[PDB]
């Protein structure tokens, strides 16, 4: 028997907060302004 | 239209406008027409003692 083990990450395993989906609610695009309370206008 | 759609509210689809005209500041309206009632009252008055 030859075999073989490698210690780090697969890259492929992560948290993900529960009754959340990535593409099971459909929406379309958004806009807005926020200011004034951050840390002077943002558009995202 | 304009890219525009910020906030919106729909249920069963989306990208809806609402019709009329939208208002953010129309509060004056009712001092206006306090001021109307006053002004009518007024005017009332005047044609009675006249006759």
């Amino acid at each position: 028997p030859v075999f073989e083990i490698d210690v780090g990450c697969d890259s492929s395993k992560y948290i993900m907060v529960r009754g959340f989906n990535k593409s099971r609610c459909q929406r379309r695009d958004f806009s807005y302004v926020i200011d004034k309370e951050l840390l002077d206008n943002l558009k995202v | 239209i304009k890219e525009g759609l910020a906030a919106s509210d729909d249920e069963g689809q989306f990208i809806d406008a609402i019709a009329g005209t939208c208002d953010s500041d129309c509060l004056k309206l009712p001092l206006f027409f306090a001021f109307y009632f006053s002004a009518t009252v007024f005017s009332n008055m005047c044609s009675i003692p006249v006759i």
